[PDB]
Protein backbone atom coordinates (compact mmCIF):
# COMPACT_ATOMS: atom_id res chain seq x y z
CA UNK A 1 0.00 0.00 0.00
CA UNK A 2 2.85 2.43 0.55
CA UNK A 3 5.04 1.81 -2.66
CA UNK A 4 1.92 2.30 -4.67
CA UNK A 5 0.37 5.23 -2.86
CA UNK A 6 4.01 6.78 -3.24
CA UNK A 7 3.60 6.45 -7.52
CA UNK A 8 0.18 7.56 -7.30
CA UNK A 9 0.78 10.49 -5.38
CA UNK A 10 3.24 11.90 -7.69
CA UNK A 11 1.00 10.98 -10.84
CA UNK A 12 -1.67 13.42 -8.76
CA UNK A 13 0.62 16.42 -8.51
CA UNK A 14 0.78 15.87 -12.04
CA UNK A 15 -2.91 16.06 -12.27
CA UNK A 16 -2.53 19.53 -10.42
CA UNK A 17 -0.46 20.54 -13.24
CA UNK A 18 -2.75 20.36 -15.86
CA UNK A 19 -5.69 21.05 -14.05
CA UNK A 20 -3.47 24.55 -13.00
CA UNK A 21 -2.30 25.38 -16.48
CA UNK A 22 -6.68 24.58 -17.10
CA UNK A 23 -7.18 27.39 -14.72
CA UNK B 1 -12.85 0.13 -15.17
CA UNK B 2 -12.86 2.31 -18.60
CA UNK B 3 -9.22 3.52 -19.32
CA UNK B 4 -9.39 5.93 -21.78
CA UNK B 5 -6.56 7.14 -24.19
CA UNK B 6 -6.01 10.10 -22.56
CA UNK B 7 -5.65 8.59 -19.13
CA UNK B 8 -3.53 6.01 -20.54
CA UNK B 9 -0.75 8.92 -21.54
CA UNK B 10 -1.33 10.24 -18.23
CA UNK B 11 -0.12 7.29 -16.45
CA UNK B 12 2.68 7.19 -19.01
CA UNK B 13 3.94 10.79 -17.85
CA UNK B 14 3.78 9.51 -14.38
CA UNK B 15 6.12 6.41 -15.35
CA UNK B 16 8.24 8.74 -17.81
CA UNK B 17 8.92 10.75 -14.79
CA UNK B 18 10.80 8.04 -12.93
CA UNK B 19 11.89 6.37 -16.42
CA UNK B 20 13.89 9.35 -17.16
CA UNK B 21 16.59 7.86 -19.15
CA UNK B 22 13.00 6.66 -21.75
CA UNK B 23 14.28 3.26 -22.03
CA UNK B 24 10.65 1.83 -21.09
CA UNK B 25 11.72 0.31 -17.42
CA UNK B 26 11.62 1.92 -14.01
CA UNK B 27 15.55 0.63 -11.90
CA UNK B 28 15.59 0.90 -8.71
CA UNK B 29 18.54 3.57 -9.58
CA UNK B 30 16.07 5.62 -10.82
CA UNK B 31 12.89 5.40 -7.95
CA UNK B 32 16.01 5.96 -6.02
CA UNK B 33 17.15 9.06 -7.33
CA UNK B 34 13.43 10.26 -7.18
CA UNK B 35 13.16 9.66 -4.25
CA UNK B 36 16.28 10.58 -2.58
CA UNK B 37 15.62 14.33 -4.47
CA UNK B 38 12.62 14.35 -2.27
CA UNK B 39 14.35 14.01 0.92
CA UNK B 40 13.60 10.33 1.64
CA UNK B 41 16.83 7.66 1.94
CA UNK B 42 15.77 4.05 1.12
CA UNK B 43 18.41 1.26 1.25
CA UNK B 44 18.98 -0.48 -1.89
CA UNK B 45 17.29 -3.66 -0.93
CA UNK B 46 14.48 -1.54 0.27
CA UNK B 47 14.03 0.06 -3.55
CA UNK B 48 14.07 -3.74 -5.00
CA UNK B 49 11.36 -4.37 -2.43
CA UNK B 50 9.54 -1.39 -3.76
CA UNK B 51 10.02 -2.69 -7.47
CA UNK B 52 8.60 -5.66 -6.55
CA UNK B 53 5.50 -4.70 -5.75
CA UNK B 54 5.06 -3.35 -9.40
CA UNK B 55 7.10 -6.08 -11.17
CA UNK B 56 4.38 -8.77 -11.92
CA UNK B 57 7.07 -10.40 -14.31
CA UNK B 58 9.69 -10.92 -12.00
CA UNK B 59 12.56 -9.32 -14.02
CA UNK B 60 13.84 -6.74 -11.51
CA UNK B 61 12.74 -3.83 -13.36
CA UNK B 62 8.55 -2.11 -13.56
CA UNK B 63 7.79 -1.76 -17.41
CA UNK B 64 4.61 0.48 -18.64
CA UNK B 65 2.17 -2.43 -18.47
CA UNK B 66 3.07 -3.21 -14.87
CA UNK B 67 3.02 0.43 -14.20
CA UNK B 68 -0.45 1.08 -15.82
CA UNK B 69 -1.89 -1.96 -14.42
CA UNK B 70 -0.42 -0.89 -10.85
CA UNK B 71 -2.05 2.73 -11.55
CA UNK B 72 -5.31 2.26 -12.61
CA UNK B 73 -6.59 -0.71 -10.19
CA UNK B 74 -5.28 2.04 -7.43
CA UNK B 75 -7.58 4.88 -9.47
CA UNK B 76 -10.67 2.32 -9.52
CA UNK B 77 -10.40 0.80 -5.95
CA UNK B 78 -10.24 4.38 -4.02
CA UNK B 79 -12.29 7.14 -3.81
CA UNK B 80 -11.46 10.30 -5.17
CA UNK B 81 -11.31 12.39 -1.74
CA UNK B 82 -9.14 9.33 -0.23
CA UNK B 83 -6.44 9.42 -3.08
CA UNK B 84 -5.87 13.26 -2.15
CA UNK B 85 -5.99 12.53 1.54
CA UNK B 86 -3.43 9.93 1.09
CA UNK B 87 -1.46 12.15 -1.40
CA UNK B 88 -1.32 15.10 1.48
CA UNK B 89 -0.49 12.83 3.86
CA UNK B 90 2.76 11.61 1.81
CA UNK B 91 4.11 15.41 1.69
CA UNK B 92 3.20 16.02 4.92
CA UNK B 93 6.10 14.68 6.07
CA UNK B 94 6.20 15.69 9.71
CA UNK B 95 2.49 14.61 9.70
CA UNK B 96 1.63 18.30 11.65
CA UNK B 97 -0.92 18.74 9.19
CA UNK B 98 0.60 21.36 6.78
CA UNK B 99 3.42 21.12 4.38
CA UNK B 100 5.39 24.29 3.95
CA UNK B 101 5.66 26.65 1.19
CA UNK B 102 9.26 25.86 0.87
CA UNK B 103 8.66 21.94 1.04
CA UNK B 104 5.82 22.37 -1.80
CA UNK B 105 8.10 24.45 -3.58
CA UNK B 106 10.83 21.68 -3.84
CA UNK B 107 8.20 18.99 -4.88
CA UNK B 108 6.97 20.90 -7.37
CA UNK B 109 10.36 21.94 -8.94
CA UNK B 110 11.12 18.57 -8.65
CA UNK B 111 8.27 16.91 -10.25
CA UNK B 112 7.26 19.44 -12.96
CA UNK B 113 10.54 18.79 -14.66
CA UNK B 114 9.89 21.60 -16.93
CA UNK B 115 8.60 24.61 -14.54
CA UNK B 116 10.37 27.84 -13.90
CA UNK B 117 10.77 30.15 -11.16
CA UNK B 118 7.66 32.16 -11.59
CA UNK B 119 5.58 29.10 -12.58
CA UNK B 120 5.79 27.42 -9.34
CA UNK B 121 5.97 30.66 -7.53
CA UNK B 122 2.39 31.02 -9.03
CA UNK B 123 1.22 27.71 -8.08
CA UNK B 124 2.53 28.11 -4.67
CA UNK B 125 1.02 32.05 -4.27
CA UNK B 126 -2.48 30.26 -5.76
CA UNK B 127 -2.26 27.17 -3.16
CA UNK B 128 -1.56 29.25 -0.04
CA UNK B 129 -5.39 30.67 0.03
CA UNK B 130 -4.88 32.67 3.69
CA UNK B 131 -1.28 33.35 3.09
CA UNK B 132 0.49 31.86 6.18
CA UNK B 133 3.33 29.74 4.40
CA UNK B 134 1.59 27.00 4.69
CA UNK B 135 -0.64 24.69 2.50
CA UNK B 136 -3.22 22.93 5.11
CA UNK B 137 -5.54 20.34 3.85
CA UNK B 138 -7.99 21.83 2.97
CA UNK B 139 -6.07 23.83 0.79
CA UNK B 140 -4.74 21.00 -0.71
CA UNK B 141 -8.52 19.71 -1.45
CA UNK B 142 -8.39 23.07 -3.24
CA UNK B 143 -5.51 22.91 -4.75
CA UNK B 144 -7.04 18.69 -6.40
CA UNK B 145 -10.20 19.83 -7.47
CA1 LIG C 1 14.64 3.58 -17.36
CA1 LIG D 1 8.96 -6.27 -15.04
CA1 LIG E 1 -2.23 28.41 4.12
Amino acid sequence: EVTVGKFYATFLIQEYFRKFKKR
Amino acid sequence: DQLTEEQIAEFKEAFSLFDKDGDGTITTKELGTVMRSLGQNPTEAELQDMINEVDADGNGTIDFPEFLTMMARKMKDTDSEEEIREAFRVFDKVGNGYISAAELRHVMTNLGEKLTDEEVDEMIREADIDGDGQVNYEEFVQMMT
